[PDB]
RNA sequence: UUUUUUUAAAUAAUUU
RNA sequence: UAAUAGAAUAAGAUAAG
């Protein structure tokens, strides 16, 4: 589904918020980009409110650090 | 720019195809208020869909202020929104917490309803014995804010609260005192006993406790002057290091009670004018009126306070122009520069002044020599001819 | 206007309303105020009861119905917070809710009526007149409240606590409610006596009109009003002369020495009379019954010049008055018939039947007028009396109208009121005319009821 | 409805005496009834005092005994609307007629004022 | 007459008598020499004449105006405190006092503010004049549709002029304005491109409406009224659904085949249809064209208070 | 300052009052109307309230209900006025309507055998004078001293007991203060005795004493707000001359019928000082009463 | 210019 | 996770039972 992807992206978001992680914060941002772009039309057309809110929160937070807007 | 996934998420939100709960709407609104990278508030068709989801959701799960915050963030973007009124609990739902929640929602969301207040009071009468000491004070505060006329129930709550004097702290005592003072119909015996309680534990008071007690004494009137006496002496050892707003409240209380001991009044005024530069517009105006009403505006006093009021005179509130104009008169001191900027400010806001304020300003400026050679006389003449119907 | 708070919006709306109703009805102000009020909401802001009442009153004053958002928000506020509507803002809410005819409006009006009934002993000079006027706007039958307000008015008037404006407002409000109290109106008349010179011409004519409308059948005060107004005729305006004629036609007592002076003054100001004044004077002369051809010729000649200014009410009253006196003015009747055919949809229930009967009584038939009013007659059948239905049916028969889509409503209405239809002796002749044209074939049940 | 300076001003006092006597007729039979609420008692006693109607001591004792149970219910139960002004009027009435009629009601009502059970008219 | 002092500011009983337009939504109408700003590009007119419909490039109303206009619709279907001036409507879905999953109203321009203002909107009226060969634009009538959530039905294929047979010449245009965001799952229009020139500008036979059936069959009833060649051009260019925003408008030819999708969203969907006609429009019979309206005779030019002139290019 | 008065009941006005003196009801009504107008024309009073008529002629004595001692509204014991009890209720609602106190203090009512009559209390500067006559017992004196008497350097309030004979009228009817210094009293036995007693109990104090003719009813609003309006009866010219020569403004009032009914001007009015509760540290605007911009011109 | 005010009231009758 | 207050003010004709 889509809730698990949002939850793991939120875990990455919390890891970036607290520290940078062993692999670095830039790698965390890149992995967040790949995970966020993974969503397809099947998941988003059946996502619940909580998953959509979590995805929006993670995307809004990660748009601050990304050099491009996105 | 919205990528494909973000664009599709935004479209699903816009089309009301996603079932949002109150918690999810609150999270989205908090994210929008915190970070504006996605431009959520810049999309009217997205915020309108979020509001539509908000209306058709169960808002009882979230706290009253969370619904108020959602309504506020919808109003700021331009959407007319209002949280739903909570229903009175029925059958097994009557518990002290659920009944306090109704008053709290009525307070925070500004949906005051006399009928539901009466129903809640009638439901809370039989189970008043189950209230914890904190819930009694919460009820007293909530009923005080809602301007309830049921002074009998508030008196019962005050008696029950005062039965628990040992449990309560200084902040709770001060809050109960001010809330009781705000209620109009409280029997004076309860007020006397509460003020007796406040008289003890006098040294435990903090600056906020002092402010609350001074507000209560100001509301009560001169009949409690004795209690105010125990305030002034208690404040005599801490006056040299005291907050400016506390000193303003002290001066207001001195003016209200018509205090007779001039030494304490002089001490408090001399300590106030040292830190008078830290006051806001309203506090400075009230302090300026209080100093005039106590016959304490000497040359240095008036000069120092006018130098402070000139700063706010540029963008003064319409409600504050007339008072300082009154203080400027009836004193034998030079106030040409203050009156010039005050008259200019009155000229600027001539189209928003009410009939009473315009009449007052004209009355003070009637006998002022430098006011005749001003555009204000003609502008106010036209405005008064317009406003004669509302006078 | 975005920087203005709702407390300022209410004040400016009140200012606009005061300028609109008294200092000329400028459509510029009306549309500006409507545009300003169409984008206002009492939501998320703490407001006084007075501000909400002013917003509601100024919104309703400008044509805003009960389906509006601001009107609904103001009505909701009043219901939830009722005790906040003190006696100072009670008249504002009642006046706002007067024209609003809905469940919430009815409930609010009843609650404020009970509040005013309870607190009738504690009002002062301003509050009693404001409350009684506001309740005179709305149609209510709470006699007890009116009696309490009258007792308070008498108590306040004993110590002399009413000005001329207060007196005229009180008299108009109490005469509008059809509340016949001999002592209340005697106290008002004696207060006018005591005020003496403080009652000017502009403030004396409406008092006489209000005293005439209530119909106290007291000849002791009608003579006094005639004597007091006989000195003010030279100052009276044309609109005041017409109202004087109407009021002393309402009284029913003949004062030749006053009517002569009024006639001379009306002749002097013949160039200033509008259609409304001509219709009012003609109706007053019809009611009082004097037949004065000399003034009637001038009035008809003036009305021939303001034909395009005539309203449906004015057309009905003028035509009825001219038909009653047997005055023949072919050009005026032709022009009035064409005008009535032009504005046939503005006729109310009484006006349509009165105009049709007045045109049919005289030997004046015009297809332009006849077809228009016959077609319009369908929408007013359900609002007619048995005698009015008989008059309308006779007028329709004089027009030789046979369309079933027109005749079925009127025959249904006269069948539903058949007892009162056949119990009026003065219309008996008309009956034997109506069935002489239609015959037994048209609506057999009515014919059988006529036979019995 | 009687005027002391009207057309029949000389006749006014006999009418007052007749009214008073026919009020005595009712007042003598005031022990059989059962008062449901205090306002009935406070109206009957107000009429009796205002018109100077004489009432036998027995009826007064019954009337004041009935109100005692009601005020006792209001004070003791405290859970269940006798306002302070009504209680003051009742105290004044009892003091006027004499406290020997109902010695329990006097102490009960005086303690009700001291405690503050009776609410105010404003509330 | 004498308008009482507290009734001087009121409005007529029905807003038909209001000559001109009130200033509520966009203030007052511009001056005679200020009507050239709302002109549309000639390519838009060519696209309308080619496809049978066209979507105007810019939204016609601001979001606050759309919110107010949607509030008017919400209060036009109260069913508890029924709308004032309800009798001032040609037809209503609540005449039975129960309503249903679909709410339709007609002649609402005589009942509520804003809706009366929307008729005189320059942005749509200038475009309608350009569509009608630069002639006088007269209101034909209004229509408001509101489909409930999860249960709103769909209006099957229809031709507008099939309901206007009592008007002699084909000289009409439809402007449909979305008061809410629409999609194929909530009330989007579904029009057949090039369907206004099929039967030599004629009318197709009416479709068979069987309610209480799935939306797919209702939209698939098209294959029963067309012939073989119309089947071929339907094969070549299948029906296309137009997505509309919160204020976007759409011009439609009277003879273009047109349907509306159902509502499967979580909220009600609203839309407003306004029909305009040119100067040279006549009637065919003797009698009124709408309930309780002015009656014409033979080939009488259609004019009156019920069909106001909203634009004049002279 | 709000002044409360009640209209007379014309139907039940007695044909003859105390001592058998005949009275005329029409002139009584006319004089009451003139009194109401005179009260309204006074600049000091903020509002004049007119309660509805009541059947008894005794209901006109409105001041009998309570007294204003400083900031305390003390309600008189309901001992001799049981038949007026409900009337008092109808008067309190009026006070509640004008924004006044919710209820009066019941300090005097609770005390036993505490007979007090409002009108024996005179509001002298920095204290009150009470009369130890028939209308007031020693218990009321003791309670008033226990309640309002305070001895301090600056927070000083004095309660003076002025003894009077049995035939003396209420102290307020012949003893009062006017302006800020003037003393108004009758040149009668009781007035001179009261003045001598007040001099004895308050020595080393300079003040002016003005002697009016006996039976000349007066009414002067003495209080925080200074005024020079002294209402007086029309018949007594020399009292008016004395008050004018004392530096005050006499206002002659026709008071024949009310005097012949035994009611005075003081007992016919209820003057109460109302304020508005100030929420928080907020001061309320006050109307001006002096000259502005004296230094300029 | 001198008319009058202050309950908790609950007992009709019907095929609509 | 979220709580601070100020203003005192009156327009006036419905073809009746």
């Amino acid at each position: 589904t889509a809730l698990d992807v949002a939850m793991r992206v939120n875990k990455l978001k919390r890891l970036h918020q607290t520290g940078g992680g062993p692999s670095g914060k830039k790698q965390v941002e890149l992995d967040a980009w790949r995970d966020l772009n993974n969503l397809t039309e099947a998941q988003i057309n059946s996502a619940e409110g909580k998953a959509v809110s979590l995805l929006l929160n993670s995307w809004a937070y990660f748009a601050k650090y990304w050099e491009k807007g996105a | 720019a919205r990528p494909s996934a973000l664009h599709l998420i935004f479209e699903r939100c816009k089309l009301n195809l996603v079932e949002f709960t109150a918690q999810d709407v609150y999270q989205i609104c908090t994210t929008a208020y915190n970070m504006d990278t996605l431009g959520m508030l810049q999309d009217p068709d997205f915020m309108r869909g979020l509001h539509d989801a908000f209306r058709r959701s169960d808002q009882t799960v979230i706290s009253p202020f969370q619904a108020n915050l959602i309504a506020d963030t919808f109003r700021k973007v331009g959407i007319n929104s209002m949280p739903k009124e909570v229903s009175v609990p029925e059958e097994d739902a009557i518990s002290p917490e659920s009944l306090i929640l109704v008053l709290r929602n009525m307070n925070i969301t500004k949906q005051r309803d006399e009928r539901k207040i009466n129903e809640v009071l009638k439901l809370m009468f039989p189970i008043l014995d189950e209230f914890s000491p904190t819930q009694l004070s919460l009820t007293v505060t909530e009923l005080a804010r809602l301007k309830s006329t049921n002074a009998d129930f508030v008196g019962k709550l005050a008696k029950r609260i005062m039965e628990y004097n040992d449990d309560l702290s200084a902040l709770d005592i001060s809050s109960a005192a001010v809330s009781l003072a705000y209620c109009p119909g409280i029997s004076h015996n309860i007020l006397y006993r509460m003020m007796q309680i406040v008289e003890e534990r006098m040294g435990e008071f903090q600056p906020e406790d002092y402010i609350n007690v001074l507000h209560a004494l100001n509301t009560l009137g001169p009949k409690f002057v004795n209690t105010f006496r125990k305030i002034v002496e208690c404040g005599l050892q801490h006056v040299e290091n005291m907050d400016a707003v506390t000193l303003t409240n002290y001066m207001v209380c001195f003016s209200t009670m018509d205090y007779k001991q001039r030494e304490h009044i002089d001490i408090y005024a001399d300590a106030l004018v040292e830190v008078a530069t830290d006051l806001s517009e309203k506090d400075l105006v009230m302090a300026f009126i209080a100093l005039q009403r106590l016959r304490l505006l000497s040359d240095t006093m008036f000069g120092t306070m006018a130098s402070c009021v000139i700063r706010y005179a540029a963008k003064m509130d319409p409600r504050n122009i007339a008072p300082i104009m009154d203080i400027c008169s009836t004193v034998p001191h030079a106030s040409d520069h203050l009156m010039k900027v005050l008259m200019d400010r009155a000229v600027e806001c001539t189209r928003i002044l009410t009939a009473n304020q315009l009449g007052d300003i004209l009355d003070i400026l009637g006998l002022y020599p430098p006011a005749r050679e001003h555009p204000l006389v003609q502008l106010f003449g036209k405005q008064a001819r317009l406003r004669l119907d509302l006078m | 206007v975005s920087h203005l708070s709702a407390r300022n919006i209410a004040t400016e709306a009140l200012q606009m309303k005061k300028l609109h109703q008294e200092r000329g009805g400028n459509p510029m102000l009306a549309q500006q105020a409507r545009r300003v009020l169409f984008a206002t909401s009492i939501a998320g802001q703490n407001l006084d009861a007075r501000s909400v009442a002013l917003l509601l009153n100024t919104a309703v004053y400008f044509g805003m119905e009960s389906d509006a958002k601001l009107v609904r928000e103001c009505i909701d506020y009043c219901l939830k917070n009722d005790k906040l509507i003190t006696v100072d803002v009670l008249p504002i809410v009642v006046t706002a809710c007067a024209t609003l005819k809905s469940r919430d409006a009815r409930e609010v009006i009843e609650m404020q009526a009970q509040k005013a009934a309870r607190n009738a002993k504690f009002l002062d000079a301003k509050d009693v007149t404001n409350i009684i006027s506001a309740f005179s706007k709305t149609g209510i039958n709470h006699e007890k409240l009116f009696a309490f307000l009258s007792r308070r008015v008498q108590t306040l008037a004993r110590v002399g606590e009413f000005e001329a404006a207060h007196l005229v407002i009180l008299a108009n409000a109490f005469s509008r409610l059809r509340y016949r109290d001999k002592f209340l109106f005697g106290a008002i008349a004696r207060r006018a006596m005591s005020l003496r010179e403080r009652v000017t011409v502009n403030e004396l004519v409406p008092l006489i009109v209000a005293f005439s409308k209530i119909g106290l059948k007291d000849p002791k005060l009608s003579k006094r009003f005639a004597t007091k107004a006989m000195e003010y005729v030279d100052q009276m305006n044309a609109e005041q002369v017409a109202s004087m004629f109407m009021a002393f036609a309402y009284f029913g007592i003949r004062y030749d020495q006053l009517f002569g002076v009024l006639t001379n003054r009306a002749v002097e100001l013949i160039d200033e009379f509008n259609a409304q004044y001509i219709s009012t004077t003609l109706n007053a002369f019809q009611r009082i019954g004097i037949n004065n051809p000399e003034l009637f010729d001038n009035l008809a000649e003036r009305a021939l010049a303001v034909v395009q200014d005539h309203d449906a009410r004015d057309i009905s009253k003028t035509v009825t008055a001219l038909a009653h006196f047997g005055l023949k003015d072919e050009e005026l009747f032709k022009r009035l018939a064409s005008h009535a055919a032009s504005i046939a949809d503005q006729f109310d229930a009484m006006g349509l039947v009165n105009t049709a009967h007045a045109f049919a009584r005289t030997n004046f038939l015009q297809q332009d007028m006849a077809v228009a009013l016959s077609e319009r007659s369908v929408y007013v059948c359900r609002l007619l009396d048995a005698g009015e239905t008989r008059r309308l049916l006779w007028a329709l028969a004089k027009f030789q109208v046979r369309d079933p889509k027109i005749l079925t409503p009127v025959f249904n209405r006269c069948l539903a009121l058949h007892y009162d239809f056949f119990a009026d002796p003065t219309g008996s002749e008309e009956i034997e005319e109506i069935f002489d044209f239609y015959g037994p074939n048209f609506c057999p049940p009515l014919y059988q009821l006529y036979i019995s | 409805q009687v005027s002391d300076g009207g057309r029949n001003a000389m006749n006014a006092e006999p009418t007052r005496q007749k009214l008073r006597a026919m009020g005595e007729q009712i007042g003598c039979r005031l022990d059989e009834v059962e008062y449901p609420a205090l306002p009935v008692i406070l109206s009957i006693l107000d009429v009796v005092v205002t018109l100077k109607i004489y009432v036998p001591k027995k009826c007064l004792q019954v009337i004041f005994s009935q109100a005692n149970d009601m005020v006792a219910i209001v004070m003791e139960q405290k859970d269940d609307p006798i306002t302070a002004e009504e209680g003051r009027q009742l105290q004044a009435l009892l003091s006027h007629y004499g406290n020997d009629l109902a010695p329990e009601l006097s102490q009960r009502m005086k303690e009700a004022f001291r405690e503050g059970v009776l609410p105010d008219e404003a509330s | 007459s004498y308008v009482l002092k507290f009734l001087r500011g009121q409005l007529p009983e029905d807003l038909k008598d209001v000559n001109g337009a009130l200033g509520c939504l966009y203030g007052t109408l511009p001056d005679v020499d200020e009507f050239g700003q709302f002109v549309i590009s000639p390519d838009v007119v060519n696209s309308f004449h080619q496809f049978g419909y066209v979507k105007m490039p810019i939204p016609v109303l601001d979001h606050q105006q759309i919110d107010k206009l949607a509030d008017e619709v919400n209060e036009l279907a109260n069913n508890v405190e029924h709308h004032p001036k309800t009798e001032r409507l040609y037809a209503t879905s609540l005449a039975d006092l129960t309503g249903g999953p679909l709410f339709f109203c007609q002649g609402q321009w005589r009942a509520a503010w804003g809706m009366h203002d929307l008729i005189y909107l320059p942005t749509i009226t200038v475009a309608a004049s350009q569509i009608l060969n630069n002639s006088l634009v007269r209101l034909w009538y209004d229509e408001v549709f509101m489909k409930a959530a999860r249960t709103g039905p769909c209006v099957p294929w229809q031709q507008n002029y099939a309901r206007w047979q009592h008007t002699k010449p084909v000289n009409h245009v439809t402007v449909m304005i979305a008061l809410d965001t629409m999609n194929k799952d909530r009330g989007a229009p579904c029009l057949v491109p090039g369907s206004h020139r099929w039967r030599e500008g004629g009318l197709l036979p009416p479709v068979s409406y069987d309610p209480t059936k799935d939306e797919a069959h209702q939209l698939n009833t098209i294959w029963e009224i067309i012939n073989e060649e119309e089947g071929e051009m339907l094969m070549d260019t299948p029906p296309v659904t137009v997505d509309l925003r919160r204020g976007e408008a759409l011009l439609i030819h009277p003879l273009t085949l047109f349907a509306t999708h159902g509502n499967r969203s979580l909220d009600a969907v609203r839309c407003c249809f306004i029909h305009y006609m040119g100067e040279k429009t006549y009637a065919v019979q003797n009698g009124p064209l709408l309930p309780h309206t002015t009656k014409f005779q033979a080939d009488a030019m259609i004019q009156g208070p019920f069909y106001p002139v909203v634009f004049d290019p002279a | 300052l709000h002044a409360f008065v009640r209209s007379p009941h014309y139907r039940t006005i007695p044909s003859a009052g105390p001592n058998g003196i005949v009275v005329n009801r029409d002139m009584l009504v006319h004089q009451f109307r003139d009194f109401y107008k005179t009260l309204q024309h006074c600049s000091l009073v903020d509002k004049v309230h007119l309660m509805s008529e009541r059947p008894s002629v005794e209901a006109l004595r409105v001041a009998d209900q309570m007294v204003s001692i400083g900031a305390t509204f003390l309600e008189m014991p309901l001992t001799g006025m049981e038949h007026r009890a409900t009337e008092f209720m109808e008067s309190m609602r009026y006070v509640r309507g004008a924004g006044g106190p919710s209820t009066l203090a019941s300090y005097l009512q609770d005390t036993e055998n505490c007979r007090c009559n409002s009108g024996d209390v005179v509001c002298l500067p920095n204290g009150i004078a009470v009369g130890h006559g028939p209308r007031t017992n020693a218990v009321a004196h003791t309670t008033l001293k226990q309640l309002f008497e305070v001895k301090d350097d600056q927070f000083s309030f004095d309660v003076f007991t002025l003894e009077q004979e049995g035939d003396a009228p209420p102290l307020g009817d012949y003893f009062g203060f006017a302006g800020s210094n003037v003393l108004l009293t009758w040149k009668d036995e009781h007035g001179l005795l009261a003045v001598d007693q007040y001099q004895q109990k308050q020595p080393h104090t300079e003040m002016n004493v003005v002697y009016l003719e006996p039976g000349c009813h007066f009414l002067s609003f003495y209080g925080v707000d200074h005024t020079i309006d002294v209402l007086v009866q029309k018949g007594y010219e020399r009292s008016m001359d004395s008050i004018a020569a004392a530096g005050l403004n006499p206002i002659p009032v026709q008071w024949s019928e009310m005097d012949k009914l035994g009611i005075s001007m003081r007992a016919a009015v209820l003057p109460l000082k109302f304020f508005k509760a100030n929420v928080g540290g907020m001061l309320s605007r006050n109307k001006s009463r002096g000259a502005r911009w004296q230094t300029h011109q």
